[PDB]
């Protein structure tokens, strides 16, 4: 039962629904009840019973089809993982701009973008889609 | 390639085979799942045959189990086919995976 | 001849994981670090 | 082409060494006679302070920084002209 | 046998996400970043010249 | 107009150039530098592979020009099987350098 | 890929442990300089 | 009891492949009339209606008003 | 000992291991590099406050993520480690040459460094253009320093070309023809043809911008009647053989991680996917003065580079499509490396896409010089390569290390590194069809917003790019001794243990004719 | 003990030395070009030089005196000189290049013609005749040499390689004249641009390969050759007809064409 | 100008940038087309438990996965190329303006008739009027003629430069030794602006452009003036 | 005589993208001209146009450096 | 001059576990030995000159 490093160019056993019948037995040292189950296994299946079925498929195979590919709660770990890092990483530009970035430029203040855009307005800035055809020149307002 | 005919009894032919040993039907069911198709009652009926032939009671079991699975999400596939091998596992006394409880998880 | 094997295979330590991760540390942070060392640098030459 | 020889019965030793003595080595001496015979140093030319010649862009790693790396004074003019 | 994941995962996605969600919404809003949005149906223009 | 002076390998090639050339001479190829030719593969006929020790690696071509080639290791003992194709191989040791 | 378990395991604490000093090693010296930037600018 | 009525068995992966790959045809169909009508269509109307009746003088005159050019007053 | 092991090697598994630490280290260098360019650009108005230092940090990054982290690491890392187990040979044809191309790397990056200390760096940007890269814009050390680190550069691989094509041709199983090879050894053949004929072509110009540096000669000068786009096309004639040699080793590697992890013992369609990466190869030789469509070019000349440029996108399709082929049936197993290969195929996609838009030469007029061109190369370039790496590096660092990662801190990682190099980059492209130049340290108001999201962005790659440092730190910690791996009856490098010995084929595999 | 025939190389330091003097040599050239010195180019040439004498000197241990160049292990050293010499093909192709693009659209700063307005070039027909008869002359008696090489003539062998390396010097003296006379120089526009890098890289290939032809006739007279294994004779013949090749291309585009 | 969370293209100015506007939505439909395709065949391909992993023939869809490339490869270049050769056709300009890069501002020169020419170079930030585009304005901007093809020269007297104005579709590198020429048809009057699009150093990102375009008569009084 | 120019027309013998050879052209058409005339005891109102077309297209710097090195005695054309 | 090469396959084919590049003797050692040393410490010295190099001499 034990696999060893030593034992890396021998057929090995795998639990692959597209490769269902492996190289190699899962069990292959039998106690002697296990021996003797192999024994009357060369008789008539129907005298075996239920748990002696169930162990001749476990002595064969690790895993049922079932069993391998059975579904698992890592991707809520992946995807909480991944969540909380990039929150992490919202500290680290929380910091640099508290302590790395100064202030930007004054044409952001509230009052020369207003003017900004009255400028941009006057001069038609894309006024066929992009942002003068935006503006109602007839009611002087953003179109609704 | 050939007909569907043709190439179940070409499968049929390779379980049958008297003296088939313990390599031969594992390659032929790794081989055989391999395909785009879940093989026929009467393919998987001979590969059950030649399991008994070789006193391997757990091969026959998995080959239950990889016919249900090659149906994926066609869950009327594998009943059907059950159904159809009925007189054989009965004969045999085959028990399915359901019955020994190997389809829990 | 040489070690074979994992973990002997390779120019580094691993026999022990907290010397590994100081060895690993200076390795990746000394590459990291070496460019804000650089601007650092011609920043403060005028 | 052929040439205007012939041999091809072999290409061997004896046959290149034929080649490189009766025809290779001749020709270089032919060759040698007509150099050694045009050479004879030739009047050099007006000196113009043409933009596109004598660059200095940095001075050379060497000498003045202004003489190039095999400067002849005879025929090779600095940028302010040919040397005393 | 539970492993890691049918122990923790509920705890890791649930907190992962709402600390997420809290940080970026203030590092957003609460900091003074100047993201320039549009003018458009915010900005009443003001006489410049 | 020609004279010798030149050694031949006969008279001068040594270590394992040498001993290539020696084997050649005697249509053996101990260094591996000729596809071996393929038997039947059958249980009966099983290619059969040489080797200085107790397992080596085959790569199978299972059909001609497939692109594909299968590797395992074939152990001394019974004869083993290509997990593709089927054909036999059988592990014959021992040797080289007397 | 199957493979034995740990040799020398490494517990939540450990990792935690090995992540902290991996990520202070990037963001240290990195923060150091950018932190001290304007002085370098008027240096 | 009842028996089950033989289901297909064989090109199920196949079968699938060929009714999504016909799905994503048509679907591509959909998206290319949306974005022709949305996007492309749309793009052609806007620059056609703005400059049917457009008067450039007219325009420069409100520019020239506003005061934007150094060239004009 | 030690010494005679890793500074006099003769052997291809521990110089690809030199060359994969070396390209680790870079990419840690290259990394910071881009957090400054992003830093400088995440508001509006000037950080470092010298335009000069941000055009140095701008020129270094390109070339350290080029020459000192991937081509190092996916030919002279994957190349070494893989090539040889992949055809069962015992080592490289020249493995004493083959120490001595890795060893020219750390020199070359040492002068690389040694430019942006000395004088005030090299502002020029990773194409080196004269007469900015001149000795009157660009007066001193620091672009000689430059040129000479491509020198050391070019020469590693020169010399690593010629060694892997002879180890390619002459050291297979006499029965293995060249269509028996795996794909990842043809994506190298491939890759270092290209490396043969494009490197001495940029060798020439750079030696030629070098004499006109110091000798005083006028190649690119007007002055002397020399020209400025004769560099343009002597560099671009290497520079788009360059773009494909980053990438072929990396189609190479996601051919072997999409058919493994699909449970097949084969691509899909082989002689297609060979066919494509020759055809790529051969085509990435007549097409480089689409990188030249602004400099003043006749109008014939435009449509044919146009023309030309486009056809790549048909081999490439056959490999886009072929991989999607080795998807269909397979039984797919989630694993981290799997994940880096499918984002692979989708952002390589999108990026060779945004590619031909700039192929037709009446749109790259407004693109050009555009964030549009930066956001293309990091989608095909930046992604796509260092997808295939982070894939190549999870799928077979147990072969090279013995030991197993975390699977699933490696799949954490995976989905950080996604959203940031998405957030980063995808933006980039608004920011080129609205006209924002690339090379600029700072953009008017309205390119703000952009700018913002895709600053942010790198920060999130970063946080991937350190929790990447601790998932090796955590494997090597744990030592998880690799037991058995599927599929190696298809997977010839894994036959012979984790990590293999170091002599491995001391004995060659047998492989009959037939 | 292995059994394939390929050759497992010892442990070495020259690749080492080699990258370190590369490093020493390019440090230099930036010493010497910037801070007026010449020292540490002097130290990288030296231990260049070192390092190809024993790197190659343990080449020849490894076959002539350990016989562990097989038939397998001969054919990649023949790819590789292939292959090398394809890249040197290209690197001398990036200054056709840029030749060919100077001289046919020359621009106004010439004159607006080639060769541009006060340029004076060489008559291809003097010593540039001479030099072209020179190397054709060398490539027939090294393929004299070759043949009584394989023909197992040793005298022969010596005296046609002799020839060929004394033709080698000849055209060296003689490009080393040319260059002297010449009343154009490198700093003289694109034409002395061209003309200098493109017949100077030319110049060290011949210096090169002539060197290359002297360590093998050095291998000749200790009898390290065998009449059919001498494959750093046969790497030496063809880089020689490498540059016999770009002379000839040299001599049609720069000094007659282009005149 | 571009304007703040921009996503396309600058309107177009001129009758060129129109055809490109629309040929990018023609080709942008394809590449979100294809893109979005292989997106979802990618998903197509993993959401099965059913497995075909026997060896596939690929000659019949290698057929269609090379001619549909194909097909569509021409239905880009078709239009493509019938713009490009548009823009190439001999259009007769009325006017020839030159511009010299230079480390870091433009010089301009309209010398059909009189000899004009100055140089003009960004405001500096704090030197900005109220409402004026930080990085974008000039003291001195080019002053055309609107509704007028028009020849731009382009050159440099020091390193490269490139002369780019997006709203007009155009972009010139400006080489030292090299006179390149392209031309200009504003449709509308206004003010277009650009930036030099190749690196020349340090301010590079700190050299714009400005056209004003204005009618002819108002055009030749400001070049009378400027003299 | 022939006039109303407003700037100079295509010409077909440069019809591509770079015009340095058409500004170069029209310069040294100039200077013969006006050479000849001159010289031959005639107008040089009849060199007008190659005067008025590389007007238009040389930039000054380039003009400039033209005419001092003709007064230098280095220009490398031929007039 | 006499065909010395069988002498020196027998030097050189010594069973002493030496490398091929000492194998010819403690004349091999010396020329390693002034490689070596002129490598390293020319390597030092252009990691001094860079230093120096790094700094405005004004
Ligand atoms: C990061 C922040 C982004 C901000 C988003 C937009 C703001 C809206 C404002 C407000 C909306 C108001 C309407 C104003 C209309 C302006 C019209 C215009 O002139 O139009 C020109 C525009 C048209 O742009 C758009 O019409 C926006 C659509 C964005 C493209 C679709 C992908 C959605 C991506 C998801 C977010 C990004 C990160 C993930 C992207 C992953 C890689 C593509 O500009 C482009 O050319 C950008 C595309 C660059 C080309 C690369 C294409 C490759 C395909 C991408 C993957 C798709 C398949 C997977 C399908 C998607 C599955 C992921
Ligand atoms: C991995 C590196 C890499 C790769 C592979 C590519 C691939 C391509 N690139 Fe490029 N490219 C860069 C790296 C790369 N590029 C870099 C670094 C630059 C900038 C250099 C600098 O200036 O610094 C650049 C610049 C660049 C430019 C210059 C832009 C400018 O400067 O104005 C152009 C112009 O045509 C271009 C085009 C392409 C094209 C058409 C491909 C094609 O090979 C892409 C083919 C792929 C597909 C099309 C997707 C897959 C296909 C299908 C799904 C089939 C169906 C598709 C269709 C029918 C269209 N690239
Ligand atoms: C007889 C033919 C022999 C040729 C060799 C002779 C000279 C020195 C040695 C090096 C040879 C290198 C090859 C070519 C490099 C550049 C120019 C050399 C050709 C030459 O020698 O040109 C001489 C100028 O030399 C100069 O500047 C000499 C400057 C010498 C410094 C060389 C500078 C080093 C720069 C080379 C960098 C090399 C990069 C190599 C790339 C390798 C691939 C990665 C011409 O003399 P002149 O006085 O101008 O005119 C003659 C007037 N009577
Ligand atoms: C003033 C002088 C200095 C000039 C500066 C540059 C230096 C000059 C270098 C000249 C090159 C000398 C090369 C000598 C190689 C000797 C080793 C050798 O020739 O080795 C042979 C193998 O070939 C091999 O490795 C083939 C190895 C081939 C090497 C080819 C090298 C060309 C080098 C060019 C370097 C410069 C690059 C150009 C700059 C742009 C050994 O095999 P055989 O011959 O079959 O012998 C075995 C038989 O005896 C058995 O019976
Ligand atoms: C692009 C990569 C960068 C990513 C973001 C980096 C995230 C920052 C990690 C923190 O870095 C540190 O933070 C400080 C402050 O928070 C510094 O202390 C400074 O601040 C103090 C408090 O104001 C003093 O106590 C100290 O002297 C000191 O220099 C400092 O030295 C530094 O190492
Ligand atoms: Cu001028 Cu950039
Ligand atoms: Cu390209
Ligand atoms: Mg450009
Ligand atoms: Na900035
Ligand atoms: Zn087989």
């Amino acid at each position: 039962s034990v696999v060893k490093s030593e034992d890396y160019a021998l057929p090995s056993y795998v639990d692959r629904r597209d490769y269902p019948l492996p190289d190699v037995a899962h069990v292959k040292n039998l106690s002697a009840s296990q021996k003797a189950l192999k024994e009357k296994e060369k008789a008539s299946w129907s005298s075996l019973s239920i748990d002696e079925k169930v162990e001749l498929y476990r002595l064969k195979f690790k895993e049922s089809f079932a069993e391998m590919n059975r579904s698992t709660n890592e991707w809520k770990t992946v995807v909480g993982a991944a969540m909380f890092f990039i929150g992490f990483t919202a500290l680290l530009l929380i910091w640099e701009k508290h302590y790395v970035y100064g202030p930007i430029p004054h044409t952001f203040e509230e009052e020369w973008v207003a003017k900004q855009t009255k400028r941009m307005l006057d001069m038609k800035v894309a006024p066929i889609q992009g942002f003068s055809a935006k503006w109602d020149y007839d009611k002087n307002e953003w179109k609704k | 390639h050939e007909t569907d005919e043709e190439f179940d009894a070409r499968w049929v032919t390779y379980f049958n085979k008297p003296d088939i040993d313990a390599w031969e039907l594992r390659k032929g069911m790794n081989t055989l799942v391999g395909y785009d198709l879940v093989p026929e009652p009467k393919i998987i009926d001979a590969a059950l045959r030649a399991c008994r032939r070789l006193n391997d009671f757990a091969s026959a079991v998995r080959i239950l189990e990889v016919v249900k699975d090659k149906a994926g999400p066609h869950k009327e596939i594998y009943p059907y086919v059950i159904q159809e091998l009925r007189p054989t596992l009965n004969e045999l006394g085959i028990s399915t995976p359901e019955e020994l409880g190997l389809d829990k998880v | 001849h040489y070690e074979e094997g994992p973990g002997k295979n390779i120019p580094f330590s691993v026999e022990n994981k907290w010397r590994l991760l100081a060895m690993m540390t200076l390795f990746f942070g000394s590459g990291f670090a070496a460019p804000f060392f650089i601007v650092r640098h011609q920043l403060l030459k005028k | 082409a052929s040439a205007a020889k012939g041999d091809h019965g072999g290409t061997g030793a004896r046959t290149w060494r034929f080649l490189t003595f009766g025809l290779a080595l001749p020709s270089v001496a032919l060759c040698t006679l007509n150099s050694w015979l045009h050479s004879g140093h030739r009047e050099r030319p007006a000196f113009i302070p043409y933009h596109h010649l004598r660059i200095r862009t940095k001075p050379f790693s060497w000498g003045d920084g202004n003489h190039t790396f095999f400067h002849n004074p005879r025929v090779n003019p600095l940028p302010t002209g040919y040397e005393k | 046998a539970p492993d890691f994941h049918d122990k923790y995962g509920n705890a890791v996605l649930a907190s992962g996400a709402t600390f997420c969600v809290a940080v970026w919404v203030y590092m957003a809003t609460q900091i003074g970043i100047e993201w320039n949005p549009s003018p458009v149906g915010r900005v009443t223009p003001k006489e410049w010249r | 107009a020609s004279g010798g002076g030149v050694p031949t390998d006969e008279e001068q090639a040594t270590g394992l150039e040498r001993e290539v050339m020696l084997a050649a001479r005697k249509g053996q190829d101990p260094y591996n530098i000729l596809a071996p030719k393929a038997t039947s593969g059958t249980k009966e006929d099983p290619n059969l592979v040489p080797s200085i020790t107790n397992k080596r690696i085959v790569g199978c071509i299972c059909e001609e020009d497939n692109s594909t080639v299968i590797w395992f290791w074939l152990h001394k003992g019974e004869a083993q099987r290509c997990p593709s194709c089927g054909t036999h191989y059988k592990l014959v040791p021992h040797q080289l350098a007397h | 890929i199957t493979a034995k378990p740990a040799k020398t395991p490494t517990s939540p604490k450990e990792q935690a442990i090995g992540l902290s000093v991996t990520f202070l090693s990037f963001l240290l010296p990195a923060g150091w300089v950018l932190y001290h930037l304007d002085n370098y600018k008027k240096s | 009891s009842t028996a089950l009525a033989k289901p297909q068995m064989r090109g199920l992966l196949a079968r699938r492949l060929r009714f999504h790959i016909v799905g994503a045809f048509m679907v591509s169909l959909g998206f290319a009339t949306f974005y022709k009508f949305a996007v492309a269509e749309k793009r052609k109307k806007a620059y056609a209606d703005f400059y049917r009746n457009y008067d450039s003088m007219k325009d420069f005159e409100e520019m020239r008003k506003a005061g934007i050019f150094q060239s004009a007053k | 000992m030690f010494i005679n092991r890793w500074l006099f090697s003769t052997n291809h598994k521990d110089i690809g291991t030199l060359y994969l630490l070396f390209g680790a280290w870079a990419g840690m260098v290259g990394t910071a590099l881009s957090l400054l360019i992003r830093a400088e650009l995440g508001q509006p108005g000037t950080l470092l406050g010298d335009d000069q230092i941000y055009n140095v940090v701008v020129t270094a990054h390109a070339f350290v993520m080029i020459f000192f982290m991937v081509m190092p690491i996916m030919i002279g890392g994957f190349g070494n480690w893989l090539v040889p187990l992949m055809i069962g040979a015992p080592d490289m044809a020249f493995p004493r040459m083959n120490n001595m191309s890795f060893w020219l790397l750390p020199p070359s990056f040492l002068l690389l460094l040694a430019s942006s200390m000395v004088e005030a760096g090299a502002g020029t940007g990773w194409t080196v253009y004269p007469p900015l890269a001149g000795n009157l814009a660009h007066a001193g050390a620091s672009v000689d320093l430059t040129i000479f680190s491509l020198h050391l550069a070019g020469v590693s691989s020169i010399l690593g070309a010629i060694n892997f094509i002879t180890t390619i041709i002459n050291m297979k199983p006499p029965a293995m023809s060249q269509y028996q090879t795996p794909l990842f050894v043809w994506s190298v053949m491939i890759t270092a043809v290209l490396l043969l004929l494009s490197l001495p072509v940029l060798a020439a110009g750079i030696t030629m911008l070098l004499t006109d540096r110091n000798l005083n000669t006028t190649f690119f000068d007007p002055a002397g009647g020399g020209d400025p786009i004769l560099y343009q096309h002597l560099f671009w004639f290497f520079g788009h053989p360059e773009v494909y040699i980053l990438i072929l080793p990396g189609f190479g590697m996601i051919s072997h991680i999409v058919t493994y992890y699909s449970g097949k013992k084969e691509p899909f369609g082989y002689m297609g996917m060979v066919w494509a990466m020759m055809s790529i190869g051969f085509l990435g030789f007549i097409v480089w003065a689409h990188h030249m469509f602004t400099v003043g070019m006749d109008v014939d000349t435009r449509a044919y580079f146009t023309s030309a440029t486009m056809i790549i996108a048909i081999p490439t399709g056959v490999k886009v499509f072929s991989w999607l082929a080795t998807l269909h049936g397979g039984n797919i197993k989630w694993s981290p490396a799997m994940m880096w290969a499918l984002g692979f195929i989708f952002l390589f996609t999108v990026g060779g896409l945004t590619g031909i838009v700039l192929a037709n030469s009446s749109l790259d007029i407004v693109l050009h010089d555009t964030y549009y061109v930066v956001a293309h190369f990091h989608y095909v370039l930046s992604m796509g390569a260092v997808f295939a790496i982070m894939g190549g590096f999870v799928h077979w660092f147990p072969l090279f290390s013995g030991y197993t990662l975390n699977d699933t801190w490696a799949k954490i990682h995976f989905a950080i590194m996604f959203v940031g190099v998405n957030m980063t980059f995808f933006p980039q492209h608004f920011l080129g069809l609205s006209g924002m130049p690339r090379r600029y340290s700072d953009y008017p108001d309205a390119y703000t917003m952009w700018n913002t999201i895709s600053s942010m962005g790198s920060f999130i790659s970063l946080t991937a790019v350190m929790l990447m440092v601790f998932i090796i730190w955590e494997a090597f910690a744990s030592k998880r001794e690799v037991l058995t791996v599927d599929l190696t009856t298809t997977n010839l490098e894994w036959l012979n243990g984790c990590p293999p010995p170091y002599h491995t084929f001391e004995e060659p595999t047998y492989v009959n004719l037939k | 003990h292995q059994t394939h025939a390929y050759h497992m190389v010892n442990p070495s330091p020259w690749p080492l030395t080699g990258a370190l003097s590369a490093l020493l040599m390019t440090s230099g050239l930036t010493m010497w070009f910037h801070f007026n010195s010449m020292t540490l180019l002097m130290i990288g040439l030296t231990t260049n030089m070192l390092t190809m004498y024993q790197w190659w000197r343990d080449v020849i241990r490894e076959s002539t005196f350990q016989g562990h160049h097989t038939p397998a292990v001969q054919k990649g050293l023949r790819y590789g000189m292939i292959l090398f010499i394809i890249s040197e093909v290209l690197f001398f192709t990036g200054f056709f290049w840029a030749f060919y693009h100077s001289s046919l659209a020359p621009t106004p700063e010439l004159g607006g013609c080639w060769p541009p307005t006060g340029i004076h070039p060489l008559n291809p027909l003097e010593v540039p005749l001479l030099n072209t008869s020179v190397l054709l002359a060398s490539g027939v008696s090294i393929t004299w040499a070759h043949h009584s090489l394989m023909e197992g003539d040793r005298k022969h062998m010596l005296q046609a390689l002799f020839i060929t390396i004394t033709l080698g010097v000849y055209f060296t003296l003689l490009q080393a004249s040319e260059y002297y006379e010449a009343p154009f120089t490198i700093s003289d526009g694109v034409y002395g641009s061209t003309f200098f890098v493109a017949t100077g890289f030319h110049g060290l290939h011949v210096i090169i390969g002539s060197t290359f032809l002297i360590v093998c006739f050095f291998r000749q007279l200790k009898f390290h050759f065998t009449s059919n294994h001498h494959f750093g004779f046969e790497a030496a013949a063809w880089y020689w007809h490498f540059v016999d090749v770009v002379w000839l291309f040299l001599y049609v585009s720069i000094y007659w064409w282009g005149s | 100008m571009a304007y703040p969370m921009q996503l396309g293209f600058q309107d177009a100015t001129s009758p060129i940038m129109e055809e490109l506007l629309h040929f990018h939505d023609h080709t942008l439909m394809i590449v979100f087309l294809i893109s979005s395709l292989v997106l979802y065949i990618i998903s197509l391909m993993l959401t099965t438990k059913l497995t075909h992993t026997s060896t596939m023939d690929a000659q019949e869809v290698e057929t269609i996965w090379t001619i549909l490339p194909a097909i569509i490869l021409i239905l880009i270049a078709l239009p493509s190329l019938r713009i490009l050769y548009m823009m190439d056709e001999i259009n007769n300009p009325s006017l020839t303006v030159k511009t010299m890069g230079h480390q870091w501002y433009w010089s301009y020169e309209y010398t059909d008739y009189e000899d004009l020419s100055f140089d003009s170079y960004m405001i500096p930030t704090s030197e900005l009027k109220p409402g004026e585009l930080r990085l974008l304005e000039v003291d001195n901007r080019v002053v055309l003629p609107m509704e007028m093809t028009i020849r731009m020269l382009v050159s440099s007297e020091d390193v490269l430069h490139s002369w780019a104005v997006p709203s007009l579709g155009l972009k010139t590198d400006a080489i030292p030794g090299r006179l390149n020429q392209t031309t200009l048809m504003s449709s509308r009057p206004g003010l277009y602006y650009g930036q030099c699009s190749e690196i020349c150093g340090s301010n590079h990102s700190f050299m714009p452009i400005v056209l004003e375009l204005v009618p002819l008569k108002y055009f030749e009084k400001w070049s009378a003036s400027m003299l | 005589k022939i006039k109303n120019y407003q700037t100079a027309p295509f010409d077909s013998r440069f019809p591509n993208q770079n015009q340095t050879r058409n500004c170069w052209q029209n310069y040294l058409d100039f200077h013969r001209c006006e050479k000849a005339m001159t010289a031959k005891g005639g107008d040089v109102s009849v060199c007008e146009w190659y005067r008025r077309v590389y007007k238009s297209l040389c930039p000054i710097s380039w003009v400039s450096t033209w005419d001092d090195r003709r007064a230098e005695g280095t220009f490398p054309g031929k007039i | 001059f006499e065909n010395r090469v069988a002498e020196k396959q027998k030097l050189f084919q010594e069973d002493n576990g030496l490398p091929v590049h000492l194998k010819g003797g403690a004349t091999d050692n010396i020329l390693y030995r002034v490689t070596m040393t002129l490598c390293l410490g020319g390597t030092l010295y252009s990691l001094y000159c860079l230093g120096w190099a790094s700094f405005p001499h004004k």
